């Protein structure tokens, strides 16, 4: 299939890359992933397109080949720690020295497009804010991954949990569910948003019930706790397997109905949905990405899957071994996935950021030497790029900025159906008129505290008061 | 100069030597800051752990362990570091698919004091299994050995130092408490760490709250300002008077400063590990006034010859205000004992017994044979001796079991700064041998801090609140 052939490709200013490609000691030898990964092979396949269409572009980098490096990492750091090894080497040589500061240094990759796990972004944009390696991730959400203390050259194409995070926060302020109870993973993905939370509704008005974590397939603790103040909105910022294992045993319990808010980890996941006897648990109110999606994706890849069994292209024209041996099925059904667009929208943003570098224009590019990595950072940031007809920007932070939009799980025939009753977009609005509650009436549920009256202090945070 | 002592064998090591007292183009040298003096004592504990090894003639005879000491910031730069001591004598790090013929320039590397600098450097030194021994590093997170497979400790990790406060807690009878937490990573994992053990042992919380991340020397904005007075605030108006604190000792001054502003006065403050011993706080001595402080620490071993050692005394690698700052903490520091120096100690000591071992010598020359870092970390699970009358051998996670200790803040600068009065043995996760604890109350009263007198309806989320029928 001679498909891992074109996981490299020359050219004047080459790209790095680390994607999902395969899955899973007492000497230091590398690890080695035999199984294969349907997600990172076709973002693999996204970022591949867009360096073929964005060299097929005349205004865009004229004259000059856009070249790629996409390297196998699993989800393991150990495995993905070499390739960024590889990245940071001189060209033309396999040693990294070991120098003072980032400007001695000559990175065979312009850029790095990061990996798509939060906890290997972070290893890959701590190592890679020495050297001040512009890296740009896709998938990678999580919000401390912002501060530029610690992440000077880390970039993302999907928007923070902060953004999500503050559209709760806006949501719960403005239907006036003052008094809530607050949830999330036990794994860093649910601590850093209740982290977040905490912070965002203390400045709002908003104060927390019971902070608890519900560990990963305890439980009947979190939740017992969670009757023990009546709360009548609980908000959930758990990952789908902890959010999963929480409505099972709810299920299993007979838990009263409330108002849960989702985040977009479990809010959209087929597993939540399609356990039985979910659609008696409340409404469930949640925050989903507006973004748009590779049209022409699918057509790209169909055509070059049947391209690639052809011999005489092969003979014309390893790090996925087990990338050879697959057939279009095993890719055909995450076809339609977003995180394409993320990968294809950095591909661009850092193109877009290398065409401003070297001050190029519409006829050609001016002679100069080489760019080094760092000096694409002043140009990277405050950077407005065009992604498919839509204009992105990068704020100062580093993070992309789109809108959001509000959904709730609408029953009809035990099929739970997304529909939109908001927007977000730093200012949220909402259609209260046409929300369907769960209570025994279309009547909003109430669920507000008193912050003033006898006064017996309550909550998470010493906030209410129980006149 | 003392950051490098040429050796047969190197020993790396991470020291947070200045911390942030307040354009990324240009990197901020860690030299510029201001110089942190247990950062200092520690890097002088390890160069003398090293001069005693190469005194002695029973410990790796007729070997020189060398070592090239450099400093770690905080956070700032931990990379460039780990990549020095990988990298050869050329300063040249060559990238294979396997790693095992592969000599680096450190052997074993003393890992930083932080918790977040130890993951990456950690993370960072994985591939090549440089062994790797941590001081003062408590995040549950390095105690697995999936992901750490080359990471060790001296000190026991968070979940001892929590369950010495609980049993502190249960000893005195404190069932209603306030805990603070960090802004940060580190007091964030504490905090929910403690909540989770105490919800099971009978104590609630009244409520928990998170200090503002606050760099002393430097201007602070109304913000801020507002958020402290709400915090001491809420401090003063519940009936808890016992507050637990998860916070670096950076942060705290400010706070100190606003609860000493706003006249609050009759709490038994419990500091963590990260304050618990810190001579620059303890130094305010305007504290005094706001009750009683405890902390936990790690027991006081006494060197020998060590303060007539530290008395007696590329780039990113020398510091020059280091002396004369510490000159003036000479006699505190000199009483207070050593806690985490003998950490560093014994984490060189063990590396040492472990290239002894792995060297097959047996008081006389060695055999002189190259050694890979993978080696040697196979060789220092093993290491079992006695030193300073202490047993130092490895648990299965990578833990050494060091005894904590309770200690409370006296102020008296003649004597010990601070006296320990609780020992905590984490073998049997048993708190004994508390001693007189001068207490902050009229005839020495055992503070009360119950949220209700003893009689039965419950009120309110908590168990331990009710009302007397
Ligand atoms: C680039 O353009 C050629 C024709 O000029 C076309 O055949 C090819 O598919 C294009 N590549 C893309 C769209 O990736
Ligand atoms: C749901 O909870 C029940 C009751 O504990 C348990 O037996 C069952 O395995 C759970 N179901 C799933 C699908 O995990
Ligand atoms: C949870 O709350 C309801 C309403 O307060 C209570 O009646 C019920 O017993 C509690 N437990 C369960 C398992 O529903
Ligand atoms: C391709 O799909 C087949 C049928 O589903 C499966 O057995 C095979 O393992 C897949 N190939 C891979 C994962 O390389
Ligand atoms: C664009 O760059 C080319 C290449 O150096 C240069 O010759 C030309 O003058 C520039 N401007 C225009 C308008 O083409
Ligand atoms: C940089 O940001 C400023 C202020 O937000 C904005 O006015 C300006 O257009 C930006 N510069 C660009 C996009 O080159
Ligand atoms: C956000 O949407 C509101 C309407 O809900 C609109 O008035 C406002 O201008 C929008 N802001 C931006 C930055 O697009
Ligand atoms: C980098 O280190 C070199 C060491 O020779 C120094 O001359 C240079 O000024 C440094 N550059 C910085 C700190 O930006
Ligand atoms: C022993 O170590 C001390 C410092 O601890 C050093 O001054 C001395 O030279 C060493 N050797 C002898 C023989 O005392
Ligand atoms: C701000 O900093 C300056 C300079 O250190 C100092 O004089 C002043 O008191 C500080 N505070 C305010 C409120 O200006
Ligand atoms: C206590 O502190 C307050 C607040 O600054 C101050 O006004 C007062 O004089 C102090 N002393 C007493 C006895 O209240
Ligand atoms: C400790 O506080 C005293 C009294 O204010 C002060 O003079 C001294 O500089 C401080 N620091 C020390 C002794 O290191
Ligand atoms: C330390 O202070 C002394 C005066 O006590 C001064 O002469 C000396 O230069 C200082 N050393 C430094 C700043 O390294
Ligand atoms: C270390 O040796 C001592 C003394 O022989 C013994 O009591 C102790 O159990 C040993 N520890 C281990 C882990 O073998
Ligand atoms: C403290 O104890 C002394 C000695 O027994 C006694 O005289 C005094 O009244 C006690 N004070 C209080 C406040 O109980």
């Amino acid at each position: 299939l001679c498909l891992s052939q074109q996981l490299r490709m020359k050219g004047d200013y080459v790209l790095g890359g680390l994607f999902p490609l395969g899955e899973a000691r007492t000497r230091p030898s590398s690890p080695v992933c035999t199984r294969f990964s349907s997600n990172g092979l076709l973002w693999a396949l996204a970022m591949k397109m867009a360096v073929e269409e964005i060299n097929n572009k005349s205004d865009l980098l004229p004259g000059l080949r856009l070249g790629y490096d996409l390297f196998d990492t699993c989800s393991e750091p150990v495995v993905a720690m070499k390739p960024s090894l590889m990245f940071l080497a001189k060209a033309g040589s396999r040693d990294i020295a070991a120098y003072c500061n980032y400007t001695q240094y000559q990175p065979r990759v312009l850029a790095v497009i990061g990996p798509h796990s939060s906890e290997l972004a972070m290893v890959t944009g701590k190592f890679f804010s020495f050297f001040l390696m512009p890296q740009v991730s896709y998938g990678a959400s999580m919000e401390l991954l912002s501060a530029r203390e610690t992440f000077p050259s880390f970039f993302r194409t999907v928007p923070s949990d902060r953004v999500q995070l503050t559209a709760a926060a806006e949501l719960l302020q403005e239907f006036g569910w003052n008094w809530v109870a607050a949830l999330g993973s036990d794994d860093e993905y649910g601590r850093q948003g209740l982290s977040i939370f905490s912070a965002l509704a203390a400045a709002r008005g908003i104060c927390i019930a019971h902070e608890g974590l519900v560990p990963l397939p305890k439980v009947q603790d979190v939740l017992h706790q969670v009757n023990q103040s009546s709360v009548q909105v609980v908000l959930l910022f758990a990952s789908v397997h902890a959010a999963h294992a929480l409505f099972n045993y709810s299920i299993s319990s007979r838990l009263s109905p409330k108002v849960w808010v989702a985040s977009e980890a479990w809010l959209t996941s087929d597993l939540v949905m399609g356990l039985p006897g979910m659609a008696q648990m409340g409404t469930v109110l949640g925050f989903l990405q507006r973004g748009a999606q590779l049209h022409e994706f699918p057509q790209y890849v169909k055509t070059h899957l049947a391209l690639a069994t052809d011999p005489a292209f092969c003979s014309a024209l390893q790090r996925c071994p087990q990338c050879d041996c697959i057939t279009l099925q095993n890719v055909s059904a995450g076809l339609n996935h977003h995180q394409t667009f993320s990968v294809y929208a950095a591909v661009y943003s850092v193109a877009q950021a290398l065409h401003n570098t070297l001050q190029c224009n519409a006829s050609g590019c001016p002679a100069q030497d080489p760019v080094k990595p760092w000096q694409l950072l002043e140009n990277m940031y405050n950077l407005t790029f065009h992604v498919g007809g839509l204009p992105l920007r990068f704020d100062s932070s580093g993070n992309v900025d789109m809108e959001y939009d509000l959904k709730l799980w609408v029953w009809q025939g035990s099929v739970p159906r997304l529909h939109d009753v908001g927007r977000f977009n730093g200012s949220l609005r909402t259609e209260r008129l046409k929300i369907r509650w769960h209570t025994s009436d279309n009547q909003k549920p109430v669920s507000r505290c008193s912050r003033q009256c006898v006064r017996r202090v309550k909550g998470f945070h010493s906030c209410c008061y129980d006149c | 100069s003392d950051f490098y002592l040429p050796g047969d064998y190197l020993l790396g090591g991470l020291f947070s030597l200045h911390a942030n007292m307040k354009n990324f183009l240009q990197v901020p040298m860690c030299k510029e800051y201001e110089v942190k003096v247990i950062g200092y004592n520690l890097m002088q504990a390890m160069r003398f752990a090293v001069e005693e090894i190469n005194n002695d003639s029973s410990l790796l005879p007729g070997v020189l362990l060398g070592y090239e000491i450099v400093d770690v910031c905080y956070i700032s730069n931990n990379v460039q570091p780990v990549l020095y001591f990988l990298a050869h004598e050329d300063n040249l790090l060559p990238i294979q698919e396997d790693y095992s013929n592969y000599i680096s320039r450190v052997v074993a590397v003393i890992g930083p004091d932080n918790s977040e600098s130890v993951m990456t450097v950690a993370n960072f030194l994985s591939l090549f299994l440089l062994p790797q021994i941590t001081y003062s590093a408590i995040s549950d997170e390095l105690r697995d050995k999936v992901r750490f497979p080359a990471l060790l400790r001296t000190t026991p990790s968070a979940d001892h130092h929590i369950e010495a406060m609980v049993q502190l807690m249960l000893h005195f009878r404190w069932n209603w408490i306030i805990v603070l937490v960090s802004s940060d990573t580190y007091g964030r994992d504490n905090g929910q760490l403690l909540g989770e053990r105490v919800a099971r042992r009978d104590i609630c919380i009244a409520f928990q709250e998170t200090l503002p991340t606050l760099q002393p020397n430097q201007n602070m904005t109304s913000e801020e300002r507002q958020r402290l007075v709400t915090i001491v605030d809420k401090l003063q108006q519940s009936t808890a008077r016992v507050v637990v604190v998860f916070s670096p000792d950076l942060t705290l001054y400010h706070f100190f400063n606003e609860v000493l502003r706003q006249n609050f006065t009759g709490a038994v403050w419990i500091a963590s590990e990260s304050w618990a011993i810190d001579p620059v706080l303890h130094n305010l001595t305007e504290l005094r006034h706001l009750g009683t402080f405890l902390g936990i620490t790690i027991q006081s071993v006494p060197i020998p010859g060590f303060s007539e050692f530290r008395e007696w005394g590329t780039c990113n690698q020398e510091c020059d205000n280091c002396l004369n700052a510490t000159l003036s903490f000479n006699t505190i520091l000199r009483l207070s004992g050593e806690r985490v120096v003998y950490s560093v100690y014994s984490a060189v000591y063990a590396v040492a017994h472990a290239l002894h071992s792995l060297l097959g010598c047996d008081k006389s020359t060695c055999t002189k044979r190259v050694v890979y870092p993978w080696q040697l970390l196979e060789e220092i699970w093993k290491v079992n001796f006695t030193l300073l009358d202490h047993q130092i051998f490895f648990d299965p996670q990578g833990d050494v079991a060091l005894h904590l200790e309770i200690v409370q803040w006296q102020w008296d600068r003649s004597q010990n700064p601070f006296q320990s009065v609780a020992s905590y043995y984490p073998l049997q996760r048993q708190l004994k041998n508390i001693q007189d604890i001068s207490w902050h109350t009229i005839n020495n009263t055992i503070p009360m801090s119950m949220c209700s007198k003893r009689c039965k309806k419950p009120v309110g989320i908590h168990v331990c609140c009710f009302e007397c029928i």
